[PDB]
């Protein structure tokens, strides 16, 4: 028996689908999500890690003349000087007084260890939902993992559930992200081969193991001071390190909708956005025959006390008149109220108590006990705590229903006002009529 | 690697807001994000006793 | 807490004496058994229990 | 949960505060005084015997 419905995508919300097959006793079906990972597809644009300036020992070919032997190492720099007088410890370095050369050279290279300390620069384009859902119908108390796209079909002891695509395609990750160790920043990294010295990605490897190493870092050489054998250079510091200091607020602390962020399989969990359409195919075995379900007559609501608190802060008792004893489904057809229980036990004494939450001063919802109905109402109370540590258990429906004390007063003023307007209209028309005929 | 767990703050409830009595003993972090839509994030290094709301 | 419905007063006899000289019985309709509070919001009366 | 009420300063008067906490069953909190010493401060001006 095909049945399609939509549940809110709020972790810890006890939704209760209420299937009503004609010729069968109505069946409630309570289900709730427990965690919803949101994995986007990635492309590893490049990988950045602290550089390391390799400085080979100068080749001081004095008493002669060396030449600039150029190379192709990343940001390779080779400089040749003249009129230089090395002063190695213990005396001069060679019998000549002048006409000497120093072949200073330096080139950038990836740090000896950044297989452990690199900051990927993925580029994410498309999301992919994945949720863990619990279903409680009859007695199955089961939890399953599904891919919320409309193609994964999970079978839970008979019944078959397909969780359609998410209503909204909202994704916290921007087009480009930067995953360092445990954070996924919404940065805009420079494209490969265009890193600037000092900022992010002055050093850009195509992959952790690959060796391309576009290393624009402004490594510049300078002539050694007389009487010494240094190889001075003026290189802008590790651009990657400066990114660590000025990374800014990581996405983990500004993700909308309270989306917790995890890293290794980069994902956003518990994203409370949109609705999850659900389509259900049910075998007849699950349902219950009408002739066997205890019949209910004279159903009546009477709300003992209602307090539209975040949790179940309203108790309503139903007075009925059954034929036998047993259990069968209950549910609130409207949405302004959400029942705590799904199946209630019906006894010969016509009294059953249900707990419901709500968010309206004057909620009104057609309760459905087993197979009957009863227009349900209440005059609710606002709690006094200002704060609770648990999430809501009620869709935020605050608009009252007609016959509420707020609207009833509005009806009273409008009704009296309307009668006054009608009376004036009738009087004017009568005046016009007698004037004419 | 070991790391201490800072003193739990003394929450004070209020109309649509809290006022925490942060009681550190060494520089710690403190970040609160309004998990609604377009949050109001925040992140600061607390060095001494404060009364952040 | 047990739920109460259809609450109504009926004063068997009231003699406004210094002590508790007035007895009233409340007929109701509950769902279970237990104990819970009773109080007179107005000040013209003072309950003993 | 704050709750402010006023009781009559009469010894042996069974006052009965009634706190209505929404989201909870109302609780009757009965209380009564048993003795109220009223001690004033003194200054011994002098002694006569």
């Amino acid at each position: 028996y095909e049945h399609s419905t939509v549940m809110p995508n709020v972790v810890g919300f006890p939704y209760k689908a209420h299937i009503e097959r004609p010729g069968y006793s109505p069946l409630t079906l309570q289900m709730q999500v427990v965690e919803t990972s949101l994995e986007p597809t990635l492309n590893l644009e490049y990988i950045t890690c602290e550089y390391k300036t390799v400085v080979p020992s100068p080749y001081v070919k004095c008493c002669g003349a060396s030449e600039c032997s150029t190379k192709e190492k990343p940001d390779y720099q080779c400089k040749v000087y003249t009129g230089v007088y090395p002063f190695m410890w213990g005396g001069a370095y060679c019998f000549c007084d002048s006409e000497n050369t120093q072949l200073s050279e330096a080139y950038v290279d990836r740090s000896d260890v950044c297989r452990h300390d690199h900051a990927s620069a993925y580029k994410a384009h498309t999301a992919s939902l994945k949720a863990k859902v619990r279903v409680m119908y009859g007695n199955v108390n089961q939890t399953v993992d599904v891919y919320v796209n409309g193609d994964h079909a999970v079978t839970i002891g008979g019944t078959q559930f397909i969780f359609g695509p998410l209503s909204s395609a909202w994704t916290p990750f921007d087009n480009k992200i930067v995953v360092y160790k445990d954070e996924v920043f919404n940065q805009d990294f420079p494209p490969y081969g265009s890193g600037q010295p000092g900022r992010f990605g002055d050093i850009q490897s195509r992959t952790v193991e690959s060796n391309d190493l576009y290393a624009n870092t402004a490594l510049k050489l300078a002539r050694p001071s007389p009487g010494m054998v240094h190889v001075p250079y003026t290189q802008t510091p590790s651009g990657f390190k400066y990114w660590l200091k000025e990374k800014g607020t990581a996405l983990n602390t500004k993700a909308p909708f309270g989306c917790q962020i995890k890293t290794n399989p980069v994902r956003a969990m518990n994203c409370a956005v949109g609705n999850i359409p659900v389509s259900m195919n049910l075998p007849d075995s699950a349902f219950t025959r009408i002739v066997e379900a205890p019949t209910i007559i004279d159903l009546t609501c009477t709300v003992a006390t209602c307090t539209h608190s975040s949790d179940f802060g309203g108790v309503l008792t139903l007075t009925y008149k059954t034929n036998k004893n047993g259990d069968c489904s209950v549910h609130s057809h409207s949405n302004v109220a959400t029942l705590q229980e799904a199946t209630a036990k019906v006894k010969t004494a016509g009294k059953v108590t249900l707990h419901f939450s709500t968010a309206s001063a004057s909620p009104s919802f057609v309760v459905s006990l087993c197979s009957a109905r009863a227009t349900c109402s209440a005059s609710c109370e606002p709690p006094k705590d200002h704060i609770v540590p648990y999430a809501a258990s009620h869709s935020n429906v605050v608009f009252p229903d007609m016959s509420g004390t707020a609207l009833s007063w509005v009806q009273k003023i409008s009704g009296g006002l309307g009668a006054f307007a009608i009376g004036a209209i009738l009087v004017l028309v009568v005046v016009t009529c007698i004037g004419l005929r | 690697c070991r790391v201490p767990m800072a003193r739990e703050p003394t929450v004070i409830h209020g109309k649509r807001e809290v006022t925490l009595h942060l009681h550190p003993d060494h520089p710690t972090l403190f970040s609160y994000r309004t998990l609604g839509e377009d949050p109001q994030y925040h992140e600061e290094w607390v060095t001494a006793a404060v009364e952040r709301t």
